[PDB]
């Protein structure tokens, strides 16, 4: 539990970044770079 | 190009303007070059699709408008014979027969680029659509440069071509005072498109977009 509420609020800013646009397995690494520059894009139009 | 815009009977819309028609040379002063660029514009939410390096449509451009200056010349000394018809001998038929023997080898070297870099090439990107795929797709059909001998691996057969297209330019000047003079230029020409059917036959053993061309420039004959 410790590490756990931990966790779960050393990642709340990190949250709102991916909020914006909207080791671990590279299938989806890639992806995320694209799938939020669309969002910053679409933001300006 | 503001007045070549009213001839076209299509276009003139939003997407009509933006055809800047500048220049990236200044020429000094019989050749078959004129340097001269056609560029396209577009705003911002398409920018970032259509690079800004895909200035390789100058480079096939430039290609095109070359040829153009051929079916015109060409056209000129058809137009410009008309005139002198009375006047049949040996000197005169013999002459015209010249210019049937040069025109086919321009209709039908031209037929081909009306059916590689404008109708095949554009099946493909067209079928093919339908984010970051466009920009592949997009570098995909363009790389109509391939099937279009500006390509740096099969360059050899395009500087051939320089040679066909400048002696008709000459044969364009001489407008029977220099009859022989011409004789002997057709005489180059004859050479040349023999020595071009068997410089790309040598390029099949090492590319199918010029197994077309061979089928194209050699009918009934060898």
């Amino acid at each position: 539990p410790v590490l756990l509420s931990l966790l779960k609020t050393s990642c709340e800013p990190y949250t709102r970044f991916i909020h914006d646009w909207v080791v671990f397995l590279k299938h989806i690494a890639h992806d995320i770079y694209v799938c939020g520059k669309t969002i910053n894009l679409l933001k300006l139009c | 190009l503001s007045k070549a815009l009213q001839c076209s009977l299509h276009g003139d819309t939003p997407h009509a303007s933006n055809l800047s028609l500048a220049l990236k040379y200044l020429p000094e002063v019989p050749d078959v070059l004129s340097c001269l660029e056609l560029r396209y514009k577009v705003d911002w939410p398409l920018n970032i699709v259509i690079t800004e390096g895909c200035s390789k449509y100058s480079g096939v451009f430039s290609f095109l408008l070359q040829l153009k200056l051929m079916m015109w010349a060409l056209k000129d000394v058809c137009f410009h014979l008309k005139r002198t018809a009375m006047a049949g001998s040996v000197q005169f038929r013999q002459l015209q027969l010249f210019k049937h023997e040069m025109q086919h080898f321009v209709k039908v070297i031209q037929g081909y680029i009306a059916n590689q870099i404008l109708h095949v090439t554009w099946c493909e990107f067209r079928a093919r659509l339908a984010l970051e795929e466009i920009q592949r797709a997009h570098a995909e059909y363009l790389h109509a440069v391939f099937r279009g001998l500006l390509t740096e691996k099969a360059a050899p057969v395009m500087n051939v071509i320089h040679s066909i297209f400048s002696l008709v330019l000459k044969f364009r000047s001489q407008l029977h005072p220099n009859f022989a003079l011409m004789q002997q230029s057709y005489n180059t020409f004859k050479y040349y498109s023999h020595f071009l059917f068997k410089v790309v036959t040598k390029l099949v053993n090492r590319q199918p977009h010029l197994e077309d061309f061979l089928l194209r420039i050699n009918f009934n004959n060898y």
